[PDB]
């Protein structure tokens, strides 16, 4: 269990590979964003 | 803590008890035969770290055995020209190529037993 | 998907913050916080005890800046939370109840840090989750690759850590306290030789941006020692901010020099290229290699025009002849950590790793410690 | 509002030069490909030669 | 001045728009050119091998 | 100077066009 | 010893002292201040002087404006300095510059044009045939008697705390603070003006240092200082103008020194001078710690004041561990430490081989300095 106690096993790494794209997307194509709404703002 | 206590009194009995023995012979040796070199030039010492404080009596000990002109000691009761005399002192010593270790002026000014044995041990056996 | 996670990054030198997912972080602020020490005598003008952040910033003149941060350590807790309740309310406009938080911290720290940490985010923000990470390996989210030795120099402290296939070696962490508040002392210290004097907290900001503007590393130091003896063609001028102009010359590569020869600070410590081969060398023998292409350079202070030639031709030196050596230097690598962080926030598989709430009830500040690393 | 004019065209210009700057190393590696291409194919021959 | 002031900024946003673009079209096949790079060296260990 | 170039550019664009975004978005609601 | 014996003269901002080595004691100490005249020439057949130079401006104060070569430790007027050199050496010793090997004194930390251009009038002018530069801190760790300490030296222009351990000295541990006697005879002269005398020329000045030498001391506990002296008049002085006012300096005499503790009454947001000394100490390392406690020297005049040792060593010992025993040493001639050290540097025989030589200037120029002093 002292190995590898910190993190879940199993896991593919082409999901973050594609999340890092994914950001880097953005980046690319200069997105307007804004910040998520508050719902008591709502 | 037994076992450490028992093992540091070994200590402090059997180790201590025979370098201290062995140093208190070795310096009365050791000042008789200075006293008997210095008797030429009619000084002497009555103990042997106290008298090597100033550093005039190691120069007139060279000035003996050597039987050379050295320079002459700076007329100056400070420390840092109790450091000079011992500095020049330990300089002529340096340039006839006498091997030594960890010799400086501080270790024979502030009176350290084992550094000045060894300095008069090493002006015995490679000098004389 | 439901309510996006906060990043926060907590440097000993600035504050960055922003929502999980972005690209670049929202806020970024100096961490200082300044109070007043001249007498006020305008009645009416309404008072203000503490100035946190960029406004302590623009009114420097009139007040005593004082850093909540030192050494990657959180000596004054009020001044923490001062500049946390800044960064929530009037930065980035959310309430912290809806949002959890991802922080970051220095590789090797005091327990009582991380408990602190953990027991004001949960006691006073009410945060639903949070969670604690080591800001390197951020760093190496941030380069996108599994493998590699990642070397981050901040305001505070300077650290490098090895990671070989999602495995951290911990014996071969190396943690050494030269930073860039040091470099500001430093050059200080080195610009009374020319006759210019700053000795208040306020002139500190202005050597440092005399620092940020017109210093570089040199790639040879005697030659360029020799170079600025000979001609002027090294110095530059600069303008004050009450309108008198300097002028450094030999002192813009002396300065970040000290990096690479502490001795010059009186510290006994090697260098920072002397330390990443000591670093690389603790592992063993098979990750190596590895090790030596893909070194990761993080932090503000690394921002040097001229690092990445110095540092490269030190490790080359140091290495065995028969192996490449490459320095991957992204050109935004200040703020690395963040981006790693939004990485990080956003994963699928990472949603079941935050601190709950309840387990932080049931367990005491102490949990932080068994989660996290 | 003249005084921003001012280094408002000194950014642009700067760039201006900067951008075509850019422009000539990646456009050099495009006519060097060809050659890093076309001498693997011949190293590929000299490799099933042996 | 105010005229001439909001023309110019926004044409810097285009300009720097475009510098973005080929820099990104430039690390893209800076990161093709490594692994090249080595497919080189990999090819001719085999041919000296054989 | 042009990573320092490249770092100003990240920073002037990026990080300020999104908090400029914000605060219209923010203010308009308010 | 068969050659001439150097000159030692020590440079400071307040007064300028000058003697022979080998001598406990100067042969000429007088104020570094050059007088100009400022009124309208009359009486024709009496003598033109263009300039007055040292004791002798002091004596004619009322018709001379009083100026300062060197402030801050900073020599800003080089003529003027010359004229006090040239008074030094031929009004004062009466000795021949070219006959002797001079030594001369300078804070730590100050620029490196001020010792360049030290070395180039002293060998180009007076035709010298070897000079030296020294610190003043380790001068005074020479005079007294040790070589294991802490010296923290207050001139008139500047105070500056060094450690030094063994004869090695640590330059990362070496504070420079610029709060002196100047400074406190300013804050002296503007809180003069509650009781209503007023001060504003320069030749004032000198009467405002006199009354800050005569009628100062430091208290031991601020606070029940100021109550003592708020319930009562048990603390107050007389001092008499030299045209014939008295004035009584009631409650000031522990409020001017004072700054020295705490630089906020004078607008500076530094730290006091003990603070100063303990953050020196803790740049030092770990093991050398208690023994830079046990020998803290003091020196320069600005230390002169009754009661400066008891007042340090207190706010010293609340401030470092109680563990270990703290001692303030505090030679009753601290005023001529630095001078004294000096004259015992020039005894030694090791010392005749570190003089700049004239080939050496001729060869090197007036760059050697950096690489021959310090
Ligand atoms: N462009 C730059 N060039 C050189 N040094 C820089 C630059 N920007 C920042 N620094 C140095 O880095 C420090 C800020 O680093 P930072 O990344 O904020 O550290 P942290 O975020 O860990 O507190 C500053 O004090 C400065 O000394
Ligand atoms: N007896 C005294 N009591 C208190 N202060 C004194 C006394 N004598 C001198 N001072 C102060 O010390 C200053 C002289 O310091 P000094 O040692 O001459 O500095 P330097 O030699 O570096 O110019 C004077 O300006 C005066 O304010």
């Amino acid at each position: 269990a002292v190995p590898n106690l910190f993190v879940p096993l199993n896991t593919n790494p082409k999901e973050v590979q594609e999340m890092r794209n994914k950001i880097r997307e953005q980046n690319l194509q200069d997105i307007k964003t804004a910040g998520p709404q508050s719902q008591v703002l709502c | 803590d037994n076992d450490n206590s028992s093992a540091r009194l070994f200590e402090r009995s059997r180790i201590k008890a025979l370098a201290d023995e062995r140093e208190v012979v070795q310096k009365k040796t050791f000042t008789k035969w200075v006293n008997s070199h210095l008797a030429r030039v009619s000084c002497r010492i009555t103990d042997l770290y106290k008298d090597l404080r100033d550093g005039r009596m190691l120069i007139k000990l060279l000035e003996v055995l050597s039987g050379e002109m050295l320079p002459k000691p700076t007329k100056g009761k400070m420390r840092i020209h109790c450091l000079e005399n011992v500095d020049k002192a330990l300089q002529f010593l340096k340039e006839q190529r006498v091997h030594l270790e960890n010799m400086g002026s501080h270790d024979i000014v502030d009176g350290n037993h084992r550094l000045v044995l060894g300095l008069i041990w090493t002006i015995i056996l490679r000098f004389q | 998907d439901d309510i996006a996670a906060l990043v926060v990054d907590n440097g000993s030198g600035m504050c960055k913050a922003g929502f999980a997912g972005d690209d670049a972080p929202r806020a970024v602020f100096p961490s200082i916080v300044g109070r007043p020490r001249h007498q006020g005598v305008m009645v009416g003008m309404g008072q203000k005890d503490s100035y946190v952040g960029d406004e302590a910033q623009s009114k420097r003149g009139i007040l005593t800046l004082k850093y909540p941060i030192e050494h990657g350590i959180v000596t004054n807790w009020d001044d923490m939370e001062k500049i946390w309740h800044h960064t929530f309310y009037n930065e980035l406009r959310v309430a912290p109840e809806e949002h959890p938080v991802l922080l970051t911290e220095a590789p090797l720290n005091p327990k009582a840090n991380r408990e602190k940490m953990t027991q004001i985010m949960f006691e006073t923000f009410n945060t639903p989750a949070m969670y604690v990470a080591i800001q390197a390996v951020l760093s190496l989210y941030a380069s996108g690759r599994t493998t590699g030795i990642v070397m981050d120099s901040g305001d505070g402290v300077t650290h490098t850590v090895p990671i070989y296939e999602g495995y951290a070696l911990p014996h071969a962490i190396l943690r050494l306290d030269l930073a860039g508040r040091d470099l500001t002392d430093y050059l200080m210290k080195i610009l009374t030789e020319r006759g210019y004097s700053f000795t208040t907290t306020a002139e500190r900001e202005i050597v440092r941006d005399i620092k940020e503007k017109l210093c570089y590393v040199a790639l040879d130091f005697e030659q360029e020692m020799a170079t600025a003896a000979s001609s002027s063609s090294l110095e530059k001028s600069y303008e004050l901010p009450d309108g008198q102009v300097i002028t450094i010359g030999n002192e813009r590569f002396r300065c970040p020099e000290a990096l690479f020869q502490p001795s010059f600070l009186g510290m006994e410590s090697c260098g920072i290229h002397e330390t990443t081969f000591n670093s690389i060398m603790k592992c063993d023998v098979d990750i190596r290699k590895d090790l030596y292409a893909n070194t990761v350079l993080s932090g503000g202070t690394t921002m040097y025009p001229g690092i990445a030639d110095r540092m490269q031709k030190e490790i080359t030196a140091l290495a065995p002849s028969t192996m490449k050596i490459k320095i991957i230097a992204p050109p935004e690598r200040k703020y690395s950590v963040w981006i790693g962080g939004s990485i990080l926030a956003s994963l699928s598989t990472f949603q079941q790793m935050w601190i709950s709430k309840q387990e932080y009830d049931e367990s005491g500040p102490s949990i932080v410690h068994r989660k996290c690393f | 509002a003249e005084s921003r004019c001012r280094e408002m065209d000194e950014q642009i210009r700067l760039m201006d030069q900067n951008l075509k700057c850019l422009s000539a190393a990646e456009e050099k590696y495009s006519q060097k490909e060809d050659k890093y291409e076309e001498e693997i194919k011949i190293l590929t021959d000299k490799l099933k030669e042996a | 001045s105010e005229g001439q002031v909001r023309q110019l900024e926004e044409q810097l946003r285009i300009m720097d728009q475009t510098l973005k673009a080929l820099m990104a079209a430039e690390d893209k096949y800076s990161q093709k050119e490594d692994k090249y790079e080595e497919e080189i060296k990999v090819l001719s260990d085999k041919l000296k091998e054989a």
